[PDB]
């Protein structure tokens, strides 16, 4: 029968949804916890490099 | 018994894989992380579904019934 | 009405009857499941 | 049904069997057009056969 | 003439009945084995 | 036999006993006539919780054994019916000590104070539930309690959107 | 033995309007709408709208309880701004851009070979 | 999921996560009580019952 991905998951037409944004820290949302450097601990992702750092 | 057929995590059809998977195993003899990347599995959570099922359906089916 | 748990052959036996396999000295006699309509959801 | 597993893992099973959904819009809930006995204008029908020999 | 002696399902549990046997005993005794099973699903009050 | 008692006298008397002896019994008949016979004058006993007997009031009520009367004319005697005749009703009432409280009135003189979807297999058309088999469990009218072969859960619906199938 | 029925959530009761507009007497201008049968998704966007609004002045989005498909959306607005019209205008706005973005992504796709 | 609880994913639970099946059997006899005597499988008609 026709329904939709809430009343069972078996609906869902997506498996994974992936959302980001941000990348770089510019708006202060996520305070990276840091043990020596944030930078080094943490690896760049892979759309930083469309955002100027 | 079976391999699930959607990720339990995600929902990601693998179940279609499972065959695939256990020739790259064996006619290949690849190990487990190539074979799973070959496959098209990047999320962890389909990795350990795939990784850690056991074929227990194959167990059952040994006895006559 | 029945089946054997080896032989897997009907049996279909009456009351006041035994209940041993006729083709083997088996008797555990398992039944096939009902004809009437069954239905599930994956829900 | 014979097999090893059971009738509601099976039927679990069949539900997470993706199907083609491109005309789903043409589709109509079950709950929604007045029918009886999940007419095929709501739904779809199919049959699965099989056993070793 | 008779009275009943059937085996009432628990009034707690409920399920689809699996399977059904029947077999002599020791002492050539009809007896019966019923074995039902049901599907259950994790829920709120389930522990893990 | 013991007190208020409905003993069956003829095939067409009854009486209630007002004092319950070893082998002498005085009763009184559906007439108010009291009068004392042996325990062999009593052919049997009426079970008035398996009688169905019911008899219609002044005011078109239904009365049934044991609901609570007062009459309309009289002294307003108010008590409990016991056992309806075809033309008289006995009452025991608590407040009355004569005739061990029990009196014949008429019926006009006094005022109060199937299921053939069960056990059959079926489909509900209108529901979120359409289309599921279900077992019919019983039915409290106009509607039919039903469980669920995939769902261990039963619920009420009403029994004229479902429809009926054959036991195979 | 008691599950609630996972169909109810996104479906109307019998007898259950979808939206439920009462006023509010803790400020003045201030309603109160309760939408049945929704998730956060409608709601926060709804809110966003609103926020976006200089006019607008408080909307706040409350889920009673993650049990009912239900929630409840509080709107003050300046003197003489009915929250009703604000509550269309935002709706409006949130068509136009989702048909935008529809457009918008359709054409990329057609561009696109792939 | 304080004091040591957990938060499940419906849609995890409902696509096959720590899905159970229980299996409950139940055992009858026809122990004989007194030769000649012995209990009878049959299906009650409320006749004599
Ligand atoms: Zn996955
Ligand atoms: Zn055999
Ligand atoms: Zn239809």
């Amino acid at each position: 029968k026709k329904g939709i991905a809430k009343e069972h998951a078996k609906w869902g037409p997506a498996a994974a949804i992936e959302f980001e944004y941000d990348p770089w820290n510019k708006l202060k949302h996520t305070d990276y916890w840091y043990e020596q450097d944030s930078a080094k601990e943490w690896p760049q992702s892979k759309n930083c490099e469309y955002e100027d750092p | 018994m079976i391999v699930p057929v959607r990720c339990f995590s995600c929902g990601k059809v693998v179940g279609d894989k499972w065959e695939s998977y256990l020739n790259l195993l064996q006619e290949d003899e690849l190990d487990e992380g190539t074979a799973l990347s070959r496959l098209g599995l990047k999320r962890y959570c389909c990795r350990r579904m795939i990784l850690t099922h056991v074929d227990l359906i194959e167990k059952f089916l040994r006895y006559n019934p | 009405k029945y089946i054997c748990a080896e032989c897997s052959s009907k049996l279909s036996l009456s009351r006041t009857d035994a209940v041993r396999c006729k083709d083997c000295g088996h008797r555990i006699l398992l039944k096939a499941r009902t004809k009437r309509l069954v239905q599930f959801e994956a829900r | 049904n014979t097999t090893v597993l059971a009738d509601e893992f099976i039927a679990h099973r069949l539900g997470l069997i993706p199907l083609q959904s491109m005309d789903i819009e043409q589709l109509e809930y079950s709950r929604d057009c007045f029918c009886e006995d999940h007419c095929d204008k709501c739904s779809v029908v199919l049959t699965l056969q099989a056993f070793g020999e | 003439s008779k009275r009943d002696a059937s085996t009432p399902l628990r009034s707690t549990e409920n399920g689809i009945v699996d399977q059904v046997l029947v077999t002599t005993n020791q002492d050539g005794l009809k007896f019966v084995k019923v074995r039902v099973r049901t599907t259950k699903i994790p829920q709120i009050g389930d522990k893990f | 036999y013991a007190l208020h008692d409905i003993v069956e006298l003829s095939a067409k008397n009854v009486a209630c006993i007002i004092q319950a002896g070893h082998d002498i019994f005085k009763v009184i008949d559906e007439t108010g006539k009291v009068s004392t016979i042996t325990k062999g004058s009593i052919l049997s006993k009426i079970n008035t919780a398996r009688a169905r007997v019911s008899s219609v009031d002044a005011n078109g009520n239904e009365i049934k054994i044991g609901d609570t009367i007062v009459e309309k004319v009289g002294s307003r005697r108010e008590g409990q019916v016991l056992y309806i005749q075809t033309q008289q009703i006995f009452v025991v009432s608590k407040k009355i000590v004569e005739n061990a409280g029990v009196f014949v009135v008429n019926p006009s003189n006094v005022e109060a104070v199937r299921e053939v979807a069960l056990g059959k297999t079926v489909r509900i058309r209108s529901a979120g539930y359409k289309g599921q088999l279900g077992i019919v469990k019983d039915v409290n009218g106009d509607k039919a309690t039903v469980e669920l072969h995939s769902k261990n859960k039963h619920i009420t619906i009403d029994k004229h959107k479902l429809t009926y199938y054959n036991r195979e | 033995m008691n599950a609630p029925d996972r169909f109810e959530l996104f479906l109307l009761g019998e007898g259950e309007s979808k939206l439920k507009i009462d006023p509010d007497t803790k400020a003045p201008n201030a309603v109160v709408i309760t939408f049945e049968k929704e998730d956060h998704t409608l709601g926060n966007l709804i809110r966003a709208e609103l926020l976006n609004d200089r006019k607008v002045l408080f909307a706040a989005y409350k889920v009673e309880h993650p049990f009912f498909a239900r929630f409840k959306l509080r709107i003050q607005t300046t003197e003489g701004y009915d929250p009703k019209d604000a509550l269309k205008n935002a709706c409006n706005s949130i068509i136009n851009k989702l048909g935008a973005l529809k457009t918008n992504f359709e054409t990329e796709w057609n561009l696109q070979t792939l | 999921n304080q004091e040591d609880s957990m938060i499940m994913n419906q849609s995890s639970i409902d696509r096959g996560l720590f899905r159970s099946l229980f299996f409950r059997s139940y055992m009858d006899q026809e122990k004989k009580y007194g030769m000649s005597i012995t209990e009878t499988f049959e299906k009650p008609q409320r006749t004599n019952t």
